DNA sequence: TATCCGCTCACAATGCCACACGCGCTGCTCGGCC
DNA sequence: CCGAGCAGCTACTTGTGAGCGGATA
């Protein structure tokens, strides 16, 4: 009842809670659009580092 | 969690599963497949279109359809994230955290005990055997009559003649919780002591069920037990139906008697001029309630008796006057019921529905409590014997229709015809026309109600030992009415007189009013007039039900965030209040 | 002339309106449906053959090979409906289509096609509705409810009030279609239109209209007017008419033909119109700051540079005024802009239109719909001319046109399914009107805008919708398919179709299986109209517009019959007499009304032609040769009740029952009952169970002759004849002469239906009420169903009921019963529930039904049979293993001599899990049937085998019963041949000509009379023979019941539920209650005769709750029975059938001038005795809806008998055994038992299961589970103090997994000490958020 | 550049009870430790 | 073999509130 397990994942995934709260967490932390998220997060639009 | 995660074998090689099952399914599925094609070094559009993949999988697992596309499992509709696990009226929150289904709980229909006290109840014995089952096996192994608990149980699944005295005895003092299917306030739940019956229904008491707004036409109410020593000693000392009389929004006690009993109160002090005995002299009420009893006397007449009442003084002393009263042999003989605080001129009335309930209110504000709940008790058995021994009876030539009601329905058509004229002659225009039609209307139909009224109350002549003596109506329907038991002045003008204007669509007065009643045929337009008006204030509490609901949950989150912590503050600021006088006079 | 029933037992009836229109089928809407669905219609109609020639024929992509559709063909159904029933198959029917493969060689576009494959091919089974109108999908009868929703074509709502709070009213026109795309202009807050397709992005109007290939003259032209100014000598004189400048102020001098007409700074009057149209002057002077105002309509080229000089929608300026005055345009056309007349909004829409061609149009448009993929532009005109004027993706249907061409004020009605610019211009000017003020809004409030669908339509939508996709996969398979490849069978599977046809009519918001418990609610439930379901509002999301019912709703729709709780309006029921329009609207049949006399006939007006003719009053007091004895008359326009002339009518009704349902027709005296009563009364009396014993109801309506015979629950004659064999099972009648067919004919058979469970758990029984040699007419009632008597619904019972209080016991609404109720077996019911015992195909081998219960006694299996399943007619009252269900844990390969070894010797049989199935615990009764299906293949147990004889023998006993008629016929035909050779017949064929017709004598004739006769005799025989085979191994096929199943057993348990303090009992007014308190004979109340009393009511209930009427009703009852007592001391005294037939003569010879009429002398003088006899329990009487009995006729009925006139009688008390004052009225009322019986109601729970995904203890009464403590419960007890009550109730008994175990111990060993723990659930709240990316923590 | 306005998206709508029922097919392709 | 993952064959609510442009001084 209590014990857990766990999944690998590979390639490193947002939490759609973080992203779609109107307003969203990183949307107000990261002071950019959650329209350019969205894009990149679908993979359509690259952001540059 | 696996065991946590729903999935059973149902019959069969297929299993019941659950839709987050499915969602981890696909999840690990795509990431494995991302795994494989970075082993493989796959071209940067194919891994790119994998890990948007991965990424859609793993965020309609946390929240399926916020996205915006809601993906399906089965049977093509929505599926069932985390995040729907918890949110709505079907979260663990609303269904699992806040309100539970609790065990030792019962559900059957209500049904009408007029014998049981206030302060108990009903308890089918069925109901009650199934509902007691540790106490009745804890008090098997206590006496010398059950070793162990299949003994017990055995004995009491064949129910023997030793279990039914240990079933009685368990629920000696042991209350029980009813309670109502839509709970509003505090008196949707309350507390009594059960009585065994013989029965499938719960019989509940007649002076609860009018705080629990539950009819008796097929309401079904659940019961619970206390369990506990102190949920039993609480039961008793603060959800029992005797310390619950003053509703909590008001003042006004939420016991005030019923249709029934009050009919049957007004009947018996609605005196008349003339009947069996009057004019004679009685010693007591004791001595008057002989005099009934033996058909001697009738119910109603106005006899000289002696009354011995009792005025509670400055202290707590109850000084003692006896005096000769001139009154109705009904008022004399219920004075037998009521206790020795009250004075004799809240019996000397006519005792409608106000009446009474000012006299509960007086009681138990002179009297305090104790005394309250049986004197209410008493109040309820002579007020239920004295309507079934009356004979109270609404018929045909029970409501009259006036004869003067031919004479206004024709003044009024000839009026209209007139207006008719008026407008077609160009002079007045079609709004002030209808203006003047509606206000014709309503003159007629307020006097003919004024005449409706005027007309049941009179022709009601008895000779005593002279030639007429008109008094007030002894009219079966009237006085259903008039004592303000079920009936009411508009309901009444209903029946017997014209039902007046009715509504269209847009909420405006249709000119053509209905001019017949119920007790003559009604016609087919206007019948179908009439449900037209009626069918939108049906529906009108069937859609406002739920947003009173909803209004009552926002009201309650908003609240319960306060208690009496404090006794006092020490401030002294506060608010002017003054009574508003606005409008009207005040 | 009366019907043979009705001289069994007539009814008296009442009223004075002669009706001229009989009652119509009540189940003729889905019968009438079905037919058009099912038919070769050609034309392309309604049904079949409209989906066909609107999908077929498919071509492929230019390959020359199309696939041709001739007709098709429903097959025989492969069940009876009561095999389908008896068995749980559908009763559907196959569907054979000759279709037509036409395959042409290549470089040919028109070539004649050779090498044509016509070929029939099944495509899938379709459901065929009984005679009643019922599906049989899984052994239950599924309905299929009509639905009312949007009627295709166009539509004006007007926003008003909190749209948009700007406090001005806007208008949106709504284009939506049978079956495509939709479209919707609107305005915004200013004057801009917009339109959008389904909900898209609002664009403005001409981008989409200019996609037509539309210009912006072209569309100037089309919508607004044309001014035209010309270029004088000076001041650029213009046109006028005196009627354009209406409402607007003179900026400047009018004078014209040096007369002034207006001054500057004059509003023109129509005085002013007026003087200025008197001389007809056209010209006249204008300044030039009034042009700068205005704006050019059409584009005007320069001829000198070549160059533009102003484009459309532009204002004009003093250098552009210039400009196009050098260039030469004398004539320049501008736009006639005024508010009251030609409100200016297509100039706003073109100055916010981007685009001006129709390639950038197009590319937006296409934009605007799909996000992206920017084509070039006939990529993209493909899209706007598909989705719009494409018959596949547009479905305007001919009720679609006819509404849309009504709408738009034109001529013609028909037209094509697809749009056209013409219409979309012509819908633009409409709402441009219709903002302007010309014109008003049609409300959705409405019926002549909504539309009603039968099952008809949405199964040919489905069948549609089936159809799309098997197009779409032959024409994906035609891109391979050749010439001399495959014939046209392969190439279509029956897989889709099939399957949406059977989702459709098997699990749908409309498809439900139909409330089986009396023939009022089958009949109100098939006569049910729903606005929920596909293209249906949700009763979630509906506004008090749709519940309130219209004015227009009269006769089309019952207004007092609706479902009261969640879809208040949304399920209504239809009128008695409303009909189904060709177009699919609601008519109601009027009758006409000339100038003097109202002819008997009958028009079917529809809901739009109402507010055209007046109607007039259904009661209207009428004279004779069709006219009114008074010149006003009460009739209604246009939804508003108004007083006319007797000449000015024009439409009369055909009855009062028109605007009540059928299922609101049957409550008696109607007409003094209040709206909410009569609903909750209709609504009840659809929830009647039936009785042991029915009986004939007192105070009817006389439209319960009908809806017992115009449903299908009882026996009704199809052919009128003689009676032959009368049964409890069987019913045999012998055809009349000249109704028997003149060849192969017979014996009519009905095989009444005996106690089975029916859709709501209740028994349905058909009784016979005729009489062996009792001559019967075609249509007449042979076997009364369940709830009927005599070919008359009877749901409850008659009751003698007073209405007083006894003691409280009716405190408000609690009914109270005499012992002598219950002790007569009067409302004792009978409960069928059926129990479901699968043998499933698992691993480790198939599960079996043997009777070796290993782990238990004898006495568990002493009502096991040798087979394995309890006996019929073994009674189980508690948790009892009536079949023996084993299934193998282990090994496989258990040795018969092993198996036959542990059933004899040796240990227990190991591999069994004692997995057998039991009656829960709680249910009573005796089982009376058993059912079991064996697949194809698995052994047949032997009581299948007796169980199928049985059938096999009831079978053969109807063949046999047929051969013998047949053979009697023949016998005595051979008779009647060989009559020649007499001597030898009577002295050699008196006892052994029935198997000697072997006889020789004079062959010429003779022999040729003898051979054709033992022909036919053998011919017979073996047709016979063959019947018989076919049935047995019709009998004996075994069924389909699911992928890894052996054999499914049911059982049927019957329970005997007789009256109890907690069951439901109501009249037929809406005075509801439970029974309180069941009460010895001696206590009740009793007369001053010594009859006692049965119901005890609560007299308090009549004024507020105003159902007045049932007291009529009652007292009418009382008058019934006296009569029925006068009767009976006509009977037991025997009096000569004089003096009887006298009395009925005066009884039925009432004086209140009724339309019955009847006679006694035209009666045969012996079936009075036996019609007498029928009403010794009371005279059966009629009451219409609104022409009821009078209060004078009551009491002169009354009167006839030697009952009191003022229906009260003085009462004597039970218990005190004295005078009740104040005499209590009392009569005798028809009550019902409401299905809310108090056993299955009452449950409780002292520790029971838990579920698995959180230990909280279950409910219901079906599993043993307790209440669910919601969350106003808890509200109210945190209200009050009870912290401990709380935290108790909320994880001690419900949720700690090891505290409510704790505390059973505890309590269990006399210790009331509690321990809080921690609840469970929470836990598992801990564990859900946990799985989540956030982190939750308890602390110290 | 502030700031009101128009368009777009998230979220909300008793409660109980009773009954009934249900879960994309076939096929194809890739991968796993007695 | 077994198993498991995936591919071809919806729009009458209305409201309220918050956010994202957006265009005009
Ligand atoms: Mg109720």
């Amino acid at each position: 009842r209590e014990r857990m397990g766990h999944i690998e994942l590979a390639s490193p995934t947002a939490h759609i809670w973080f992203l779609k709260s109107l307003p969203s967490r990183i949307g107000l932390l990261l002071d950019m659009p959650l329209r350019d998220i969205e894009r990149v997060l679908y993979f359509e639009s690259y952001v540059v580092i | 969690p696996p065991d946590l995660r729903p999935l059973v074998p149902l019959d069969g090689g297929r299993f019941a599963t659950s839709d987050l099952n499915d969602l981890y399914r696909r999840v690990i599925n795509r990431n494995n497949r991302l795994k494989r094609l970075l082993d493989l070094a796959a071209p940067d559009i194919i891994v790119r279109n994998e890990k948007r993949m991965l990424q859609e999988a793993v965020d309609a697992l946390l929240d399926n359809g916020r996205r915006g596309r809601a993906i399906t499992g089965s049977n093509k509709r929505p599926l069932k994230s985390l995040a729907d696990m918890i949110k709505g009226k079907q979260g663990r929150f609303r269904q699992n955290l806040l309100g539970k289904r609790v065990d030792y709980s019962g559900r059957s229909v209500i049904t009408v005990g007029p014998y049981l006290r206030l302060h108990q109840c009903g308890l089918p014995k069925k109901m009650a055997l199934e509902l007691f089952k540790p106490f009745i096996y804890g008090k098997l192994e206590l006496r010398g009559l059950a070793t162990t608990i299949k003994a017990a149980k055995k004995m009491v699944e064949r129910e023997e003649a030793v279990v039914w005295d240990i079933l009685d005895e368990v629920i000696r003092e042991h209350p029980v919780l009813l309670n109502r299917a839509p709970t509003l306030h505090r008196l949707g739940i309350q507390a009594f002591e059960p009585v065994l019956i013989e029965g499938k229904a719960i019989q509940l008491h007649p002076l609860v069920c009018a705080a629990y707004n539950a009819d008796f036409d097929g309401d079904q109410m659940a019961v619970h037990v206390p369990l506990t020593l102190e949920a039993q000693l609480e039961a008793r000392a603060l959800m029992m139906s005797t310390n619950n009389i003053l509703s909590p929004a008001n003042g006004e006690p939420i016991i005030v008697p019923s249709q029934d009993v009050v009919l049957g109160l007004y009947y018996m002090t609605r005196d008349c001029v003339n009947a069996k005995g009057e004019g004679m002299v009685l010693t007591g009420p004791k001595e008057a309630e002989r005099l009934y009893r033996s058909g001697l006397a009738s119910l109603h007449a106005r006899v000289k008796v002696r009354i011995t009442e009792y005025e509670k003084d400055a202290n707590g002393e109850l000084v003692a006057k006896t005096s000769l009263k001139d009154t109705t042999v009904g008022r004399a003989i219920l004075w037998m019921i009521v206790p020795k605080g009250l004075p004799y001129s809240i019996v000397n009335q006519a005792l409608g529905k106000k009446a009474i309930s000012k006299m509960l209110n007086t009681c138990y504000r002179i009297l305090g409590l104790k005394p309250t709940v049986i004197f209410a008790d008493q109040i309820m058995y002579t007020g239920f014997a004295y309507a079934a021994r009356s004979g109270a009876s609404v018929g045909i030539d029970d409501m009259v229709i006036p004869e003067k009601k031919h004479e206004i329905i024709s003044e009024a058509e000839a009026e209209v015809a007139e207006i008719q004229e008026q407008f077609q002659s160009g002079l007045v225009t079609a709004g002030e026309r209808y203006n003047k039609v509606i206000d014709i209307w309503a003159a007629a139909n307020d006097r003919v109600s004024k005449a409706m009224m005027d007309n049941l109350q009179t022709e009601t002549v008895i000779n005593r030992d002279g030639q007429e003596e008109k008094q007030v109506s002894f009219n079966s329907i009237y006085m259903m009415a008039d004592s303000g038991a079920r009936g009411s002045a508009a309901q009444i003008r209903q029946l017997a007189g014209m039902r007046g204007l009715m509504a269209k669509p847009d909420g405006s007065i249709i000119e053509t009013p209905i001019t017949a009643n119920f007790r003559e045929g009604l016609n087919v337009l206007q019948y179908f007039i009439s449900t037209h008006g009626a069918r939108k204030g049906l529906a009108d509490t069937a859609l406002k039900t739920a947003n009173s609901g909803y209004l009552t949950r926002r009201l309650v989150d908003v609240a319960q965030d306060l208690v009496v912590t404090e006794d006092d503050c020490g401030t002294h600021e506060g608010i002017m209040m003054t009574p508003v006088i606005e409008g009207g006079d005040v | 002339v009366y019907s043979y029933t009705e001289k069994k037992r007539i009814r008296k009836d009442f009223g004075k309106r002669p009706q001229v229109l009989d009652v119509p089928y009540l189940l003729s809407i889905q019968l009438d449906s079905f037919q058009k669905f099912i038919e070769q219609d050609p034309e392309g109609q309604y049904g079949l053959e409209a989906a066909f020639r609107s999908v077929f024929p498919i071509q492929s992509y230019s390959g020359n090979s199309e696939l041709q559709y001739v007709s098709y063909r429903l097959g025989e159904p492969v069940f009876d409906v009561q095999e389908c029933q008896i068995r749980g198959v559908t009763y559907s029917a196959p569907l054979r289509v000759k279709l037509r493969l036409v395959i042409y060689e290549r470089e040919a576009p028109e070539g004649t096609v050779k090498d044509i494959k016509e070929q029939e091919v099944y495509m899938g089974e379709i459901p065929l509705m009984t005679d009643n109108g019922t599906f049989v999908i899984n052994g239950t009868e599924r309905v299929i409810v009509s639905q009312l929703h949007r009627s295709p074509g166009v539509f004006f709502d007007s926003d008003k009030g909190k749209t948009h709070s700007s406090g001005k009213v806007l208008y949106n026109a709504r284009i939506i279609p049978y079956r495509g795309s939709w479209l919707d202009f609107e305005f915004d807050p200013k004057d801009n239109l917009f339109v959008r397709i389904d909900r898209r992005r609002k664009l403005p109007a001409t981008i989409i209209l200019r996609a037509l290939n539309y210009t912006t003259e072209q569309i100037l032209d089309l919508f607004f007017e044309k001014v035209i100014f010309e270029i004088r000598d000076n001041k650029l004189q213009m046109e006028l008419v005196p009627e354009r400048l209406r409402g607007e102020t003179a900026s400047f001098d009018i004078e014209a033909n040096g007369k002034v007409y207006v001054e500057k700074g004059r509003r023109i009057t129509a005085r002013h119109i007026r003087q200025l149209e008197k001389d007809d002057v056209k010209l006249i002077e204008v300044p030039v700051e009034y042009i700068a105002g205005k704006v050019v309509a059409k584009d005007y080229i320069d001829e000198s540079t070549g160059e533009l000089i102003c484009a459309a929608n532009m204002e004009l300026s003093l250098d552009l005024l210039a400009k196009l005055s050098q260039s030469g345009h004398k004539r320049i056309e501008t736009l006639f802009t005024n508010d009251l007349d030609h409100g200016p909004y297509i100039s706003e829409t073109l100055r916010v239109d981007p685009t001006n061609d129709r390639l950038s149009a197009l590319v937006e448009i296409y934009r605007m719909m799909r996000p992206g993929e920017p084509p070039t532009r006939e990529a993209a005109e493909s899209l706007f001319e598909n989705l719009f004027f494409s018959e596949d993706r547009y479905d305007l249907s001919a009720v679609g046109r006819m509404k849309f061409n009504r709408s738009l004020l034109r001529e013609e009605i028909e037209g094509s399914g697809i749009l056209s610019k013409d219409d979309i211009i012509d819908v633009m000017k409409k709402l441009i009107d219709i903002r302007n003020g010309k014109g008003e809004v049609d409300d959705i409030d409405h019926l002549g805008n909504r539309r009603i669908r039968s099952v008809g339509e949405m199964a040919e939508n489905q069948f549609r919708v089936g159809l799309v996709r098997v197009e779409r996969a032959v024409k994906e398979r035609l891109s391979l398919g050749d010439l001399d490849t495959l014939m046209p069978q392969d190439m279509i599977n029956a897989k889709p179709i099939s399957a949406a046809v059977k989702e459709f009519f098997g699990s749908s918001q409309l498809s439900q299986f139909m409330d089986q418990n009396n023939p009022l609610s089958e009949i109100t439930h098939k006569r049910r109209i729903s606005a929920l379901g596909p293209g249906g509002l949700t009763r979630e999301r509906a506004g008090f517009e749709v519940r309130d019912v219209h004015p227009t709703h009269y006769g089309r729709v019952c207004p007092i019959e609706t479902p009261e709780g969640p879809n208040i309006g949304l399920i209504n029921s239809l009128s008695v007499y409303a009909q189904t329009n060709e177009y699919g609207f609601l008519e109601t049949p009027y009758r006409k009304v000339t100038d003097g006399v109202v002819t008997d006939e009958i028009h079917y007006l529809s809901a739009i032609e109402e507010g055209n003719y007046v109607i007039a009053q259904a009661n209207s007091n009428l004279d004779e040769e069709g006219h009114f004895v008074e010149d006003l008359v009460t009739c209604r326009s246009k939804g508003e009740s108004s007083l006319f002339s007797r000449d000015q009518v024009d439409y009369m009704d055909v009855s009062t029952q028109q605007v009540v349902s059928v299922g609101a027709s049957l409550i008696p005296f109607l007409e003094h009952d209040d709206a909410n009563r009569a609903l909750m009364g209709a609504n009840m009396q659809r929830q009647a169970v039936p009785t042991l014993r029915a009986d004939k109801p007192l105070v009817g309506t006389g439209m319960e002759r009908a809806v017992a015979v115009d449903s299908g629950v009882t026996a009704v004659a199809k052919r009128g004849g003689v009676v032959q064999y009368v049964d409890a099972s069987r019913i045999v009648i012998k055809v009349n002469e000249d109704e028997m067919y003149p060849g192969e004919a017979g014996i009519d058979i009905y095989n009444l239906t005996k106690y089975t469970r029916s859709n709501q758990n209740t028994c349905i029984n058909q009784m016979p009420c005729v009489s062996l040699g009792e001559p019967v007419e075609r249509g007449d009632v042979l076997a009364d169903g369940p709830s009927t008597d005599l070919g008359e619904l009877a749901l409850g019972q008659n009751m003698r009921v007073a209405f007083m209080p006894w003691n409280g016991y009716n405190f408000e609404d609690s009914i109270l019963v005499s012992e002598r109720v219950v002790q007569e077996d009067r409302f004792t019911t009978i409960h069928i529930q059926e129990l479901a015992c699968v043998s499933r195909d698992t691993k480790l081998g198939p599960e079996e039904i043997t009777a070796d219960i290993p782990n238990v006694g004898e006495a568990a299996l002493s009502k096991l049979d040798e087979s394995g399943i309890v006996y019929i007619g073994a009674e189980v009252t508690g948790g009892d293993i009536l079949v023996g269900k084993v299934t193998p844990k282990g090994e496989t390969q258990l040795t018969p001599e092993e198996k036959l070894l542990r059933a004899i010797f040796g240990e227990k049989a190991s591999d069994v899990k004692d997995s057998s199935l039991r009656v829960p615990n709680g249910v009573s009764g005796t089982v009376i049937d058993v059912q079991v299906f064996t697949r194809d293949g698995v052994e047949k147990d032997k009581r299948a085998l007796e169980i199928e004889e049985m059938q096999l023998k009831q079978a053969k006993k109807d063949l046999s019963e047929e051969l013998q008629i047949l053979e009697a016929g023949l016998f005595s035909r051979i008779r009647a041949v060989l009559v020649a050779g007499g001597v030898e017949a009577e002295k050699l064929d008196k006892l052994p000509r029935d198997r000697w017709l072997e006889l020789g004598l004079t062959d010429e004739e003779k022999q040729n009379q003898l051979e054709q006769l033992a022909e036919q005799y053998d011919e017979l025989k073996h047709e016979f023979e063959k019947k018989l085979e076919a049935k047995r191994r019709k009998i004996t096929q075994g069924d389909d019941l699911a992928p890894g199943v052996l054999k499914i057993v049911k059982v049927y348990l019957a329970v005997k539920r007789r009256i109890q303090p907690g069951d439901k009992m109501a009249g037929r007014h809406g005075n509801k209650g439970v029974i309180s308190k069941i009460n010895p004979i001696e206590d009740m109340p009793y007369d001053e005769n010594g009859t006692p009393v049965d119901i005890v009511l609560n007299p308090l209930g009549v004024p507020s709750r105003m159902n007045i009427g049932q007291i009529l009703e009652t007292h009418l009852g009382m008058a019934a029975k006296g009569i029925g007592d006068k009767i009976n001391a006509m009977l037991k005294q025997q009096q000569e059938v004089a003096k009887l037939r006298e009395f009925i003569q005066r009884a039925y010879d009432l004086g209140a001038d009724v339309r019955q009429k009847v006679d006694l002398s035209t009666f045969s003088d012996e079936e009075v005795m036996r019609l007498a006899e029928n009403l010794r329990k009371g005279m059966p009487i009629a009451t219409p809806v609104f022409d009821g009995a009078k209060e004078a006729e009551i009491k002169e009925l009354l009167k006839l008998g030697d009952l009191p006139t003022s229906g009260q009688i003085r009462l004597y008390d039970g218990r005190t055994g004295e005078q009740f004052e104040r005499p209590v009225t009392v009569g005798y009322m028809y009550m019902l038992k409401l299905n809310h019986l108090v056993d299955d109601k009452m449950h409780a729970r002292s520790t029971g299961s838990y579920s698995l995904v959180t230990q909280q203890p279950l409910g219901g009464k079906a599993q043993f589970g307790g209440q669910r403590f919601g969350e106003m419960e808890v509200w109210a007890l945190e209200a009050y103090g009870a912290a401990y009550t709380l935290q108790e109730m909320l994880t001690v008994k419900s949720d700690d997994v090891n505290g409510r175990t704790k505390m059973y111990k505890n309590i269990v060993d006399g210790n009331h000490q509690m321990e809080p723990g921690m609840p469970e659930s929470f836990n598992v709240l801990l564990k859900e958020i946990r799985s989540l990316g956030i982190n939750i923590e308890l602390e110290d």
